[PDB]
RNA sequence: AAUAAA
């Protein structure tokens, strides 16, 4: 039992910092044209205050490979993590796992801050508002909550009757929708609460949908083999194509941010990318996961990077138009990844997992020796 | 190494 | 809502240079450009050496590649020229118009070339074959275009890089290689990527191609490939042709490669080891980096290259005796400036362009292997980048222009960087040094005579009289001479070798030797003589009726001849000249003619017979052609430049400036004509409201030139350099006459009369070079400037400096206490750098640091800002205060926790040091506290002070050497720029746009009003104000400008809770300063920027109605008007990502003024309206922004 | 250039509270809001609902959670939420146990 | 005071 009432000793803590990357980049780009003006750094252990952030990099998106340890955080009574995501600032790292509860670590150096109990179920979806001013979250007993940032909750109703796996918002995030395991999407109006359309065609449970970032179209993946994924129109709820990517059950689908591509995770071990314009072929394979692939993540400032991860464990990066893998690492977690999530400048990704943990990784320093 | 008083006139007028 | 946009000072430092045959097959002539310009130089070797410009061109657009060309059969080569999104262009010169003609222009910008991807980080390069057999261009990066040439141009192709016999996926480089009998394509790609940070897992990881290009097939294979190189290759070098091969450079490594024998490769320092597999040597006594080198070839065996840092080495390939390179042969020769490019001119001649300070012309000589020494012989001036800038008052200004109702004022900027930072000091308008002033009412001409080339005697002429003052030690009226005083004079001037003195009356002609008379000759032609001009031997008088009579000076006496005119039309007015550059052919001797007409005739005086003639004189023709309504009222015919070799001519007719320059034209028409053509040079002078106007001069402090007279005096000066300068000079009020004066206690002065009757005796400040668009002033540092202040109360500037030091300890945090960590190296490797900051104090009226005034920080400390901030104090009658803020954070790594400090100074007086009275002046702290976070920006709120300190702003209160916290807000990632009108704040964030912020007294709360929702990379913000109208501007990372605007009611505000954008313009330069000044329009200001590549612009509020009516005018000049390259200049302002488009283009509206007046009229009917409102309307513009 | 003498629009939408609509949701915090001047001087006939803060008094020790930004009463708050260091509240390291681990603790020792 | 010391 712990309530801040305990006597302890003063203790130093690692941290990753990101301020003296930030100067630097600002002191750099007053002289220099472009990374064609940039000087190299040396791969030794004496330059290091030569780094800047993936913004000052935009030629070489290797820099973001982010595969060093730093941390892992556990709860005291621990359960399997399902969700991670971030504070729109970057400030702090929210977690959703299987009891209900909400736990908050600093963004800095990665230690406890606070703890409450959020539903009554396992959470299984969080997503913030594109002005940055609403959170919303939803469990498997069906129910939706609409929270603040100082973690108060303000609205609660149930939409579905059975498990939720995900909810993604408009453009103007006005309107969002959600998909259940009773095999249908839902439209509905966010100051009013109020459903608005049904889209049925699956024919089974959906696991992902997701909302295009300016057109206003809505992408859903199925766990039928008949209807892997399908494209709808939310104004008036009319089915717009079908697409037979996979073989087996979709998990991932998500939209990057060029409104071109889409990528898709499956269980058949394989990723996909794929044009929207022309659906009549696919545009790219991805190969290399031994396992099925259960977490993808695009990258926030290179536009042709994301991490995916694995149901062993696994943990690989890669990049749009390269044939393999730009590197991973084999064991990452112990039993399978659930979610992935990019820190607002890119330099810090963070995982959670069924083994009870979540971690956090960075960019590699020059000068290491990498054993 | 290689890199490139006042009022002082008077006038007599007639 | 509405503005326009007006260039004031245009962009210096130059990107590309080249050595090619610009005007014809004889000579070859330094071309160069930076961004949107275009110059050509020639080279003056018998002036010592000097660069003096030929032509110049500005585009809608930046320069991003160039090369030349020589085709088939023509006299001139071609330039090629590369546009942001894949434009290409091919343009050369056109002999008749002395301008630019248009060959080609090439779209590549389809969507299905990009593969999806919308953010483009490559730049489009080209490259030319040796033989001029073909050009490539890369785009995208992985698109390749082929120009095949002989109609000069084939059909083009495009080939893709993906899909070859192999697949290139990073290219580095590509060069056209020397031999071969066909055009071979060299290309350095890295097929699977790494970073410096991932070596120990990836490492060899570049490789090399070479592709032979069958045209006529459009077949291309792969003829040589290697795959295993270092992963830090940065660029290749095609070797000339008794050699071959090519030069790879790495950071670490120097390769030669060829197609038939084993790489050979060395290694220049110890940071090889580990890193690379690659079989390298150790080169003996050398220990450099070649990351981001500069070279070039000046031999078939010999480099020069440029380091960073600007070390020079000479570079030797040291062959056997069957032309294979077997070893390296590296020479330390100099140090000179930070390089962007390099070429060579000529055997012994080397020039090096720079961007961060000043190109070089330099001369090499063999010492007597080779060696050789290096030498400066030229410098072309560069302001740099414009990193921050600050307004001050000038140190010294006469007592005269004391009580001026208008402010004067002057520009510091931070230019340069490391070993070539600098303070330049800009003024724009001429303010005299007056010695003496007198009151002599009743005058309106007066004329200066030589009697070793002082002035002996002042000739002045009233309304009945003419008073004579000899001028020496001192000035005195003569009474009695061998003038004449009775009556007005007409002219005055020396005539012979400065042996005589000719006075001209209404009655007849004078000529004196001192004061005694020597021969009268009375002139009665039927009407008062008007006007004379006077040559070396000759003289030519006219009179009322148009009657025109010559006099010589025989062997002296004057006699009279008759020149044989004819009498189709009368004669208003003429002027004489004399050229000494040989360019007028059929010393020489020429006369111009205006007649009541409309015609223009140019005369041989020895014999008057016509050699030019121009039919529409006065109406404005952009260029004047042989042909062998406004009034015109004066011409003048003068040679400026280096030995007077460019004719000029100037022209006042009606109310408007005519300026032309002549140029060589060898027609092969006719028999016996002027080979002289003649073009208009633009400018912005306005006349709108016989004394002469144009009065020229020689030797005014080392200058020759040409004074204009008028409402707007203006001065006109041309050097050695070549290039026209215009400055203003409109202190006081508008000029009278004008004349020079060297005398002993003016020691070359000039003269002039005030509208107030007042003569004043002034002389030009020397501390200010006019050799130059503005008159500018630089200091070097010898460091890096940050930050500049003004002290209003001491009348001092404050410096931010850093320098740069070898780095010897590595900081952790491992421990309960900071420990350190000591390198330890080889005697072969390169340290780290380390940079040490610190403050002074610059005085203005001696541009120098005081002494003893030097502030300096920590090990690792580092100035984040520094601002002048108003405080509150109970000292004062108004309860504010002066002071200057500095804020500071301590950088050791990502590992380490970031903390900074405030500092908070005064400047006090003191009393000075014997033998010292510049030290007057010193600091004085009052806050030097550390705080609980980085600092990061700082300014000032209703007396408050306002600090951001990690992802919180506070505001604080300052009271016996305290701050005490008031109200505190949360905010976003990282802010570096905060800004306050009243009681608002404006914050901006380095990846998440802006937001304004408001501030509650009474209740102490600091709360949010609106933000911006969408991810922007902000430079900077100002304020736009008009009546009562607040705006936001913004710069941006993709060289924008936006206006943002607070609309409660507006229905896409939702509430209030967004800012909405309201005006846009795409200006192709970064802007990291801004500030505001009033209007010279109630309560509008104008908002004053300077860019990172030299320049300084303005945007200046319209009202609607205004803006709605020359944006038709803006549209048809868009739409009617060719264009240099075959630009768009509509295309060109428009943003880069919907656009709302509210702003103006000044520099499209100024070629209105440029149009003769019968096309001027043509123009405006098409678009209903007349041309004296859009001239008012665009000179009202010019008048309000004559600022500094 | 001064600007003291220019009534900008901004000022006067700012202070006539211009375009302000009811809260959506009962129970939302106004933390970062401006105070309400019309509720000061017996008006703002909006209650609950009005996006800007309704100030009560008789508060003097400065709320711990308002720092790190996890408020939940908002405006039923007891506690004061301004900036003042002198009215922060006892430690209880230092009070109960008699010594403090933190260096740079910003509660009262006394 | 709702986990300030997880
Ligand atoms: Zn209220
Ligand atoms: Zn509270
Ligand atoms: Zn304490």
């Amino acid at each position: 039992t712990f309530d801040g009432k305990r006597m302890r000793k003063a203790v130093n803590r690692k941290t990753i910092d990101y301020n003296p990357s930030v100067i630097k980049y600002l002191e750099n780009r007053i002289w220099q044209r472009d990374q064609r003006d940039m000087r190299a750094i040396q791969p030794d252990a004496g330059y290091y205050n030569d780094l800047v952030p993936p913004i000052g990099m935009l030629n070489n998106p290797m820099n973001a490979v982010t595969t060093k340890f730093v941390r892992t955080s556990t709860n005291k009574v621990k359960c399997p993590v399902f969700v991670v995501r971030w504070t729109p600032e970057g400030r702090r790292l929210v977690t959703g796992a299987s009891s209900g509860e909400f736990t908050l670590w600093n963004g800095l150096t990665f230690n406890f801050e606070t703890i409450l109990q959020a539903h009554d179920s396992p959470v299984r979806a969080m997503t913030w508002s594109h002005n940055d001013m609403w959170m919303l979250t939803a469990d498997h007993g069906g129910y939706v909550k609409y929270w603040q940032s100082n973690m108060n909750n303000v609205k609660m109703f149930q939409a579905h009757k059975e498990a939720i796996r995900e909810a993604s918002f408009s453009p103007t995030d006005n309107k969002f929708a959600t998909c259940s395991d009773d095999g249908t999407v839902r439209i509905w109006d966010f100051l009013r609460c109020h459903e608005e359309r049904i889209l049925r065609g699956h024919g089974a449970d959906v696991k992902c949908v997701d909302w295009h970032p300016t057109k206003g179209l809505v992408v859903s993946g199925s766990k039928d083999s008949q209807q892997p994924i399908k494209f709808w129109d939310p104004k008036t709820g009319q089915s717009l194509a079908t697409l037979h990517a996979h073989k087996n059950t979709v998990m991932e689908v998500k939209l990057n941010l060029n409104g071109n591509w889409l990528l898709t995770a499956s269980r058949d071990h394989l990723c996909k990318l794929f044009d929207i314009r022309n659906l009549k072929e696919e545009l790219q394979v991805f190969r290399g996961h031994k396992k099925e692939a259960t977490a993808v993540a695009w990258h926030p400032v290179h536009e042709g990077l994301f991490a995916s991860g694995g149901s062993d464990g696994s943990l690989l990066f890669w990049h749009v138009g390269v044939e393999k893998e730009v590197g991973g690492m084999e064991m990452a977690h112990e039993g399978m990844i659930w979610s992935l999530a990019w820190h607002p400048l890119g330099h810090i990704l963070c995982s959670g997992s069924n083994d009870h943990t979540s971690k956090f990784w960075t960019r590699n320093r020059p000068g290491d020796k990498m054993r | 190494d290689l890199s490139d008083i006042k009022n002082s006139i008077k006038l007599r007028l007639n | 809502m509405y503005a326009v946009y007006k260039q004031a000072h245009p962009p210096t430092g130059l990107e590309f240079s080249m050595y090619c045959n610009f005007f014809n097959n004889s000579e070859r002539n330094l071309v160069v450009a930076g961004t949107s310009q275009l110059y050509v130089y020639r080279l003056n070797r018998d002036a010592r050496e000097k660069l003096e410009l030929a032509a110049s061109f500005s585009f809608f657009g930046n320069v991003m590649s160039m090369a030349s060309v020589q085709l088939a059969g023509a006299k001139r080569d071609a330039l090629l020229l590369s546009f942001k999104d894949a434009k290409l262009s091919v343009v050369e010169y056109d002999p008749g118009t002395h301008d630019l003609k248009t060959l080609s222009l090439h779209y590549f910008e389809e969507p299905e070339l990009r593969d999806g991807f919308v953010q483009n980080v490559h730049t489009p390069r080209v490259r030319v074959d040796p033989d001029g057999r073909c050009a490539a261009m890369l785009v995208y990066g992985t698109r390749l275009v082929v120009l095949p040439f002989r109609s000069s141009f084939l059909p083009s192709y495009i080939i893709d890089v993906r899909a070859l016999d192999e697949k290139l996926l990073n290219i580095i480089d590509l060069q056209f290689l020397h031999g071969y009998y066909e055009p071979t394509l060299l290309i350095l790609f890295e097929p699977n990527q790494t970073w410096p940070g991932r070596v120990a897992v990836r490492q060899d990881t570049c490789s090399i191609v070479a592709i032979s290009l069958n045209i006529t097939q459009k077949v291309h294979p792969v003829i040589w490939s290697l795959t295993s190189l270092p992963f830090d290759c940065t660029q290749a070098l095609a070797v000339p042709k008794p050699i071959g091969g090519v030069v790879v450079f790495a950071v670490n490594s120097l390769l030669y490669l060829n197609q038939s024998v084993p790489p050979y490769g060395v290694a220049l320092n110890s940071l090889t080891t580990g890193t690379t597999a690659f079989p390298l040597r150790t080169q003996e006594g050398v220990r450099i980096t070649l990351d981001c080198a500069q070279a070039t070839f000046i031999s078939y065996d010999k480099m020069v290259i440029s380091l960073k840092g600007g070390e020079i080495y000479v570079l030797t390939l040291i062959t056997d005796g069957m032309r294979s390179v077997r070893a390296f042969h590296f020479d330390k020769a100099a140090a000179s400036v930070l390089t962007t490019s390099m070429v060579t001119m000529e055997p012994g001649y080397l020039f090096l362009g720079s961007r961060l300070g000043n190109s070089l012309l330099l001369k090499y000589t063999e010492k007597l292997l080779a060696t050789y020494s290096f030498e400066v012989c030229d410098s072309i001036l560069n302001i740099g980048p414009c990193a921050n800038a600050a307004v001050g008052e000038p140190a010294f200004l006469s007592e005269e222009f004391q009580n001026s109702p208008e402010p004067d004022l002057e520009i510091v900027v931070c230019s340069g960087h490391g070993k070539n930072g600098a303070l330049s000091v800009l003024q724009k308008s001429i303010r005299p040094q007056v010695v003496t002033t007198f009151e002599l009412p009743g005058c309106y001409d007066m004329w200066t005579v030589i009697a070793g080339r002082r002035h002996g005697f002042l000739i002045l002429s009233r309304e009945d009289s003419t008073m004579i003052l000899q001028t020496g030690q001192e000035i005195m009226e003569l009474d009695t001479s061998g003038f004449a005083t009775q009556g007005p004079t007409v002219f005055a001037g020396n005539i012979g070798d400065n042996r005589y003195i000719v006075q001209v009356s209404p009655l007849g002609i004078r000529l004196l030797e001192g004061v005694n008379q020597l021969h009268f000759i009375p002139v009665d032609l039927g009407a008062p003589i008007v006007q004379c001009a006077v040559a070396d031997p000759y003289v030519v008088i006219m009179s009322a009726e148009g009657h025109v009579t010559m006099f010589l000076l025989k062997s002296h006496r004057l006699a009279l001849h008759k020149p044989p005119l004819h009498h189709q039309s009368k004669v208003i007015t003429l002027c004489l000249y004399r050229d000494l550059s040989g360019m007028f052919t059929t010393p020489t001797h020429w006369c111009l003619l205006v007649r009541e007409n409309g015609t223009m005739e140019i005369y041989q005086l020895p014999d008057w017979r016509l050699v030019f003639l121009v039919k529409n004189f006065p109406v404005g023709q952009r260029v004047l052609v042989d042909s062998s309504l406004p009034l015109v009222k004066e011409v003048l015919l003068v040679a400026l430049g280096s030995r007077q070799s460019r004719p000029y001519l100037l022209v006042h007719v009606d109310q408007e400036l005519l300026i032309y320059e002549a140029f060589p034209h060898d027609s092969q028409l006719g028999q016996g004509n002027l080979k002289v053509r003649f073009k208009k040079v633009p400018h912005n002078i306005n006349f709108r409201e016989r004394v002469a106007r144009f009065r020229y001069f020689e030797d005014i402090y080392g200058y020759s030139g040409v004074f204009i007279c008028g409402p707007s005096p203006h001065w006109l000066l041309v050097t050695g350099r070549g290039a026209l300068r215009l400055h203003p000079m409109a202190i006081d009020g508008p000029v009278d006459s004008f004349a020079p004066f060297h005398n002993v206690n003016c020691p070359r002065g000039f003269l002039y009369f005030n509208r107030q009757g007042e003569l004043r005796i002034s002389v030009l400040p020397a501390y200010l070079s006019y050799d130059a668009p503005w008159p500018v002033r630089k200091i070097p540092l010898r460091c890096t400037a940050h930050y500049v202040a003004y002290h209003v109360e001491s009348k001092v500037y404050a410096v931010a400096t850093s320098t740069n030091t070898p780095c010897a300890r590595i900081p952790r945090m491992t421990g309960e206490e900071k420990e350190f960590e000591t390198i330890e190296r080889d005697e072969r490797y390169i340290h780290p750098q380390q940079e040490a900051f610190s403050i002074q104090l610059i005085s203005p009226v001696s541009w120098e640091a005081i002494p003893n005034a030097r502030i300096e920080l920590q090990e690792w400390e580092h100035v984040t800002c520094m601002k002048t901030v108003s405080l509150r104090s109970e000292e004062t009658v108004s309860g504010l205060k002066g002071y200057v803020a500095a804020g500071t954070c301590l950088m050791q790594g990502e590992e380490v926790t970031c903390r900074g400090r405030i500092l908070i100074m005064d400047v006090i007086e003191v009393v000075p040091e014997p033998g010292q009275p510049l030290t007057k002046n010193k600091f004085k702290v009052l806050y030097e506290k550390e705080q609980k976070g980085p600092v990061t920006a700082l300014c000032h709120c209703n007396g408050h002070l306002v600090s951001a300190i990690g992802q919180k702003i506070f505001l604080w209160s300052l009271r016996a050497s305290e701050l005490t916290g008031m109200a505190f807000i949360d905010t976003q990632l990282y802010i570096h720029q905060m800004i306050s009108v009243k009681n608002f704040i404006l914050a901006a964030d380095v990846m998440k746009s802006i937001s304004l912020l408001r501030y509650q007294e009474e209740s102490k709360t600091l709360s949010l009003v609106s933000r911006d929702a969408k991810p922007l990379e902000v430079y900077s913000v100002d304020f736009m104000v008009d009546n009562a109208q607040l705006g936001f501007l913004v710069s941006d990372r993709d060289r924008n400008l936006m206006v943002y605007m607070y609309l409660p009611e507006a229905k896409e505000s939702f509430g209030g809770m967004r800012l909405l954008r309201r005006a846009d313009f795409h200006v192709g330069a970064h802007v990291n300063t801004f500030w505001r000044t009033p209007c010279r329009w109630e309560n509008k200001h104008i908002t004053w920027f300077a860019t990172l590549d030299g320049g300084i612009g303005l945007l200046l509020p319209m009202q609607e109605k205004t803006y709605r009516r020359l944006l038709m005018l803006q549209n048809a000049l868009t739409t009617m008007l060719p264009h240099h390259a075959g630009l768009n200049p509509r295309a060109f302002r428009m943003l880069h990502v919907n656009a709302v488009r509210n702003v103006l283009d000044g520099e499209l509206l100024n070629r209105y003024l440029y149009l003769s007046t019968m096309e001027r009229s043509e123009l405006a009917k098409k678009i209903g309206t007349t041309p004296d409102i859009i001239l008012d309307d665009l000179l009202e513009t010019d008048r309000v922004t004559a600022h500094f | 250039a001064s600007v003291d003498h220019i009534k900008f629009d901004l000022e006067i939408a700012v202070e006539q509270q211009l375009g302000a609509q009811p809260l959506p949701f009962p129970g939302m915090d106004k933390s970062g809001a401006a105070v309400c001047e019309f509720f000061l001087k017996a008006a703002c006939g909006k209650g609950g609902m009005c996006p800007f803060r309704h100030i009560s008094g008789e508060k003097t020790v400065v709320c711990k959670h308002w720092l790190r930004g996890l408020c939940k009463k908002g405006d039923q708050c007891e506690f004061l939420h301004e900036y003042d260091m002198t009215k922060m509240p006892e430690c209880y390291f230092y009070s109960k146990f008699g010594e403090c681990s933190n260096k740079e603790c910003p509660f009262l020792h006394i």
